[PDB]
């Protein structure tokens, strides 16, 4: 049947490596392409992340699909906030450049 | 004459309102055995004869005595007492754990979870079985060591905090390493669909390999070395 | 009787028992290899805390990133003190990057024995010390 | 009273035991069809059998070629003629099979360049009759084979609908005018009574090496099922013939594997002289159990003892290869360093003849049943069998072989099922009880636990303990037996003054080892009064006083021209034990040795000759 929980396992490497790939590369060539890749991978990994802490430390049927839920709308909401922080904005890359000589 | 003091676990859950209290012992090292369990087994002969506690082997095979001494789940019968008498041994049941009765814990869900798993042989065509032993090569053999010696003692499992939160779903390292000690028995037909058995959140992948089980082994055993094998076979099995 | 129903019985009995649980955290030896396994879960919630803070008031605060570090420039930019968020902010990062290079080399196998988890382990602090000196000073 | 609720039960068959005996009796019980009970006062894996080391002997013939018929004469030899033959034919016979039936469930055996079962040398086993040298039979999983015997047979009990009733304490059978209907039993969680009733009872409850101070055996090796039989007025069977392993170790009393000098290891006195080549010239320290551990016994009293103490000798290992150590004997390396802080490839374990084996128990069939003595001759117990240590088929005799008992084990705990699948038919008439049946054990129960005399069980136990190891040991004599008995039969006295301190339901450990006590001291009281009655020396059992084995024949020379003894003239018989439960009174009686096999053609009878290593 369904291999859906050793699938989430690696998709997580996958993006952990991804994310380890990133930071660098971003630093090196700080372009567009770059600002949306590190938000996709940064709010996915993060997403994923706290999925774990949630499934660990919650416990109860209605209770853990709220905190799903209410992860689900942060991540959403952090995605497009990023995406709009890259188009309109500035941009992670430039921020964070900004940020530091200061 | 040398006193060594014991502060151990106690309940009654036939007294009335009792809670869980530390009752301190003293015993003069000269006349007992090196071992923790000669202690135990020393007050409870000798000083009070309602200090229960599991025990049988005496050697550490058995695995009945299992228990957390001075912070760290070991068997009292094989851990050797600390000669220092400016200490006071702290000794308590197994972690979270229902308590039977003091040092007694209700281990019924841990051998459930080890029977969840179906620790034994299994073959396909089950029809020539008895008849003729079933070859297995040095190399193939090798592959079990470090996997068959487990005690079943539980000090692995009970020290892991993930299965402290999550006792009733997650498998847990005792379990899960014998679940492996079948995967990669090459006489075992059954590899594949052992896997499929753990395709959940919980069973398995709630370890985030801590590793206070391989660090608390009381046999020098890997049960975390043994998820991560198992971990990588879940990853790449084919169907 | 199956593991299904051993596993009925036994959460029946307990749970509408007198019976306590025995002590965990309270009472167990605290190793380095498991704070730092704490640690990895710590900075990996406050990082996504910071990463959900930033997004978020990138909708639903006025004005542009510019406009609030002027903000940041009028309290007035102490030397050391600058020093000290940027230390305090990267601090987190490079723990939980370098600690989750370790977590990827586990995954691969390699690394797991007790020695192996002693030596890592410092390593890891030894790096973020540095990278987390070296990262505030750019 | 009710204060203790009585929960009945109904079976098929309660097997009282989860080693491997037990085991192999329950899930055999239950493959065959059977609503099978299985009592045990401990989680199964926790068992004695997980101790065990050395092996289980069978001829596989998987490093030399081999003959089942050469290990049934070692065996016969081994017992010293006390070895019931017909029990020893089966045993030998079934042997590959067995061992088969253990790898083909998933005993994880060390292996060969064939990647058949690899199979070492033992104390006392041969090729061709005794004439051949030295045999490869004892197959193992390194020198952990016990643990891994239990374990994967407690995984294969899995497979079945068997009803286990886990740490709950046997403390009588269920007896109904000489029909065994089941057993009564405290259930150590919660304090209640249970009386689990059945067509057939296993008695599967292993020894009794804790009459000793010094034992190989587990803390829970007390013989509870040889004291339900007792209080059943029912005999036990040659309880003086009691094996003392040659290599415990020095400190804990521990096992140190008999695959040690099976894989070349040797025994040193103090004057570094490979001893037993003086003893033995021709097996060295591979001769017999018995043997060795006499010679090594003889060697201390003589100065020739190692350590402080002089008290000791020493089990040399550090002049094999280390990667043979390892791979062979990576469990008695541990102990030995846990221990005794040596390290096998550097120093000498220190070691003494220590405990380790009843081959004395409950006597039974070859098919397990349990036998009573009924007008000089034998009788089956109508729903009574056994097997194991527990057991007494004298399929040992005189002197078990080193990796026979894992053997017996199987192969009787197997029997036992073969016998209840082929006399009787799941589902019929399960006998009832009155009911008010087992009063007596509640009230024996009740006494104990409430027990407010004068001396603490721990106490008395000890008293026992030393009083035995001091009166019945290697050696022994007949003004020192005698002083020994009634030193116990005081000791029956003083289980009237005995006090308890926990008077709670859950887990009154205090309590069951309270009863385990009585159990000890009936199985102490049979072993001494036997010991002291038996004027010969045969086997494990050295009289001082009588050197010689007393057989019906002087078996030195041909016996044409010669005339047999009568029964109750020699001895070269079973004893059977008896006691009075009120008084402790021992009575004796004798019934004799199965000489014939099984069949005469497949399997010729080996008769008794000057037995000799
Ligand atoms: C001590 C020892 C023995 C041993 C050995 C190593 C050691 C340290 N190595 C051996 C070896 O390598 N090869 C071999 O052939 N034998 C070896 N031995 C001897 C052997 O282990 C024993 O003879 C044998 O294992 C006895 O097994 P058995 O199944 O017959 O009995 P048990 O394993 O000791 O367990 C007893 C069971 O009975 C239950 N029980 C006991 N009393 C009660 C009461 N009161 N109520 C309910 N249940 C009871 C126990 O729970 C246990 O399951
Ligand atoms: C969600 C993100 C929220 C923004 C706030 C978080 C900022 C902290 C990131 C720390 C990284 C240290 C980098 C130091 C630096 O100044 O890079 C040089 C930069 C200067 O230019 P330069 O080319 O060096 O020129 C300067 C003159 N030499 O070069 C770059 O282009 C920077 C790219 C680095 C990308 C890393 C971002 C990863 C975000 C982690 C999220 C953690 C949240 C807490
Ligand atoms: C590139 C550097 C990083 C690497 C290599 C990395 C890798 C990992 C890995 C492998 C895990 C799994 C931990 C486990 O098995 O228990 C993890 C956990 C986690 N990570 Fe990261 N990560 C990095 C940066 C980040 C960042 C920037 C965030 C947040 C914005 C983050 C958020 C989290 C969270 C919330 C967890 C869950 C904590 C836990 O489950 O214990 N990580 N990380
Ligand atoms: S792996 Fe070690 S700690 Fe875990 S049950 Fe087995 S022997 Fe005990
Ligand atoms: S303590 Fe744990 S979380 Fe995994 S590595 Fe060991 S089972
Ligand atoms: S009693 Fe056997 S493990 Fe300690």
């Amino acid at each position: 049947s369904s291999k859906a929980a050793s699938l989430h396992w690696t998709g997580e490497r996958v993006v952990s490596v991804l994310l380890l790939g990133l930071l660098p590369a971003a630093y090196l060539n700080p372009c567009s392409a770059m600002d949306y890749s590190l938000a996709a991978a940064l709010t996915l990994h993060g997403h994923w992340g706290i999925g774990q802490v949630v499934t660990d430390y919650v416990r109860g049927d209605a209770l853990q699909k709220a905190a799903k839920a209410g992860l689900l709308a942060l991540s959403a909401f952090t995605f497009a906030g990023l995406c709009y922080f890259n188009y309109h904005d500035v941009g992670i890359c430039k921020a964070v450049a900004m940020l530091w000589k200061l | 004459p040398r006193i060594k003091k014991f502060a151990i676990y106690r309940w009654d859950p036939d007294k009335t309102g009792d809670k869980p209290h530390m009752q301190t012992y003293e015993i003069d090292l000269n006349n007992c055995g090196p071992m923790v369990l000669d202690a135990l087994i020393k007050i409870k002969n000798e000083i009070d004869s309602t200090l229960t506690f599991r025990r049988s082997c005496r050697e550490g095979i058995c695995g009945s005595c299992a228990m957390n001494i001075n912070g760290g789940n070991t068997l009292a019968c094989t851990r050797r007492i600390d000669t220092n008498l400016d200490k006071v041994s702290k000794i308590y049941p197994l972690p979270h754990m229902y308590v039977i009765k003091d040092l007694v814990p209700d281990l019924s869900n841990f051998y459930a979870q080890y029977k969840s798993i179906e620790p034994y042989l299994k073959k396909k065509d089950e029809s020539q079985e008895g008849k003729q032993q079933y070859l297995q090569s040095i190399e193939e053999r090798e592959k079990l060591d470090g996997l068959y010696e487990c005690i079943l003692c539980a000090c692995c499992s009970t020290s892991c905090p993930s299965y402290w939160w999550n006792g009733d779903k997650y498998l847990g390292p005792a379990v899960l390493m014998q679940a492996y000690r079948w995967m990669i028995d090459s006489r075992d037909d059954f590899t594949e669909e052992r896997l499929a058995k753990l395709q959940d959140p919980f069973s398995l992948y709630r370890c985030h390999t801590i590793m206070n089980c391989t660090g608390t082994c009381p046999k020098g055993l890997n049960p975390g070395k043994a998820i991560a094998e198992i971990k990588k076979m879940m990853a790449t099995y084919k169907e | 009787t199956t593991a299904k129903e051993e596993m009925e019985r036994f959460w029946n009995k307990n749970l509408g028992s007198n019976r306590p649980l025995s002590p965990h955290i309270t009472i167990y030896r605290w190793s380095l290899p498991m704070a730092m396994s704490i640690c990895h879960r710590g900075t990996g919630i406050a990082l996504s805390a910071g990463v959900s803070l930033f997004g978020l008031s990138a909708l639903l605060l006025p004005g542009n990133f510019e406009s609030h570090l002027e903000l940041v420039k009028s309290l007035c930019l102490g030397p050391t003190l600058i020093y000290t968020a940027k230390f305090g902010i990267v601090f987190p990062l490079m723990y939980h990057t370098w600690n989750g290079i370790r977590h990827l080399i586990w995954d691969l196998g390699k690394g797991l024995t007790i020695p192996q988890l002693t030596q890592s382990g410092v390593v890891v602090l030894i790096l973020t010390v540095l990278s987390s000196v070296g990262l505030a000073a750019m | 009273s009710t204060q203790y609720p009585v929960v009945d039960h109904e079976f098929d068959a309660v097997v009282v035991g989860a080693g491997g005996a037990g085991l192999r009796a329950a899930f055999g019980l239950s493959e065959a069809g059977f609503n099978t009970a299985c009592v045990t006062k401990l989680f199964p894996t926790r068992s004695h059998t997980v101790a065990a080391q050395g092996g289980i002997n069978a001829a596989l013939g998987n490093m030399e070629e081999d003959n089942w018929r050469w290990h049934f004469y070692d065996t016969v030899k081994g017992s010293d003629w006390l070895g019931d033959q017909d029990a020893i034919h089966y045993m030998t016979e079934q042997a590959p099979a067995s061992v088969v039936e253990l790898e083909n469930y998933g005993m994880p055996f060390s292996r060969t360049e064939d990647g058949k079962i690899y199979q070492r040398a033992f104390g006392g086993q041969s090729l061709k009759f005794g004439k051949g040298g030295q045999a490869h039979r004892c197959c193992c999983v390194a020198d952990r084979t016990g643990h891994s015997l239990l374990h994967t047979l407690y995984g294969r009990s899995l497979r079945y609908d068997t009803s286990y009733f886990v740490e709950y304490f046997a403390l009588d059978l269920l007896m109904e005018n000489g029909e065994c209907r089941g057993v009564i039993a405290l259930c150590i969680e919660d304090g209640s009574i249970h009386r689990i009733r059945a067509r057939n009872t296993v008695v599967a409850t292993g020894g009794y090496g804790r009459t000793y101070f010094s034992c190989t055996s587990a803390h829970t090796s007390t013989g509870d099922g040889t004291a339900m039989v007792t209080r059943a007025g029912l005999p036990c069977q040659d309880l003086e013939f009691v094996q003392f392993h040659p290599t415990g170790i020095y400190g804990a009393g521990c096992l140190i594997t008999e695959g040690c000098r099976g894989e070349g290891g040797i025994l040193i006195n103090s004057q570094g002289e490979r001893f037993m080549e003086r003893y033995a010239p021709v097996a060295k320290d591979l001769a017999s159990r018995d043997v060795v551990s006499r010679s090594m016994t003889l060697e201390i009293r003589e100065g020739r003892g190692c350590g402080p103490e002089k008290d000791h000798v020493y089990l040399q290992l550090h002049h094999l290869p280390p990667e043979q150590l390892a791979v062979r004997l990576p469990g008695i390396s541990e102990t030995a360093m846990i221990f005794a802080g040596v390290d096998v490839t550097k120093e000498p374990i220190p070691v003494l003849p220590t405990v380790h084996y009843n081959m004395g128990g409950i006597p039974t069939n070859y098919k397990g049943q349990v036998l009573r003595h009924v007008n000089g001759q034998d009788q089956v117990v109508p729903g009574l069998y056994a097997c194991g240590e527990a057991a007494c088929a004298s399929v040992h005799g005189a002197n078990r072989l080193g990796a026979n008992s894992l053997l017996d084990l199987v192969v009787f705990g197997r029997a036992c099922a073969l016998s209840i699948a082929e006399s009787c038919r799941p589902g019929d008439k399960v006998p009832s009880i009155k009911p008010n049946a087992g009063e007596e054990s509640v009230m024996n129960l009740d006494k104990l636990r409430f027990a407010n005399g004068t001396i603490r069980t721990s106490e008395l136990r000890l008293s026992m303990q030393k009083s035995m190891q001091s009166h019945a040991a290697v050696f022994r004599v007949g003004s020192v037996l005698q002083e020994g008995c009634e030193k116990i039969l005081r000791l029956y006295g003083d289980l009237q003054h005995l006090k308890t301190f926990d008077r709670g339901m859950v887990w009154n450990t205090d309590l069951v080892e309270t009863l385990e006590l009585q159990n000890l001291m009936l199985c102490a009281l049979q072993t001494i009064y036997g010991a002291e009655a038996r004027k010969e020396s045969r086997g494990a059992h050295a009289r001082e006083d009588f050197k010689e084995r007393v057989d019906e024949y002087d078996y030195s020379k041909p016996i044409q021209g010669q005339q047999k003894k009568p029964f109750q003239e020699h001895w070269r018989k079973h004893t059977l034990s008896y006691v009075d439960v009120k008084t402790g009174k021992v009575s004796l009686e004798y019934r004799p040795v199965i000489d014939k096999t099984l069949n005469e053609a497949d399997c010729a009878t080996v008769p008794p000759a000057i037995r000799s290593y």
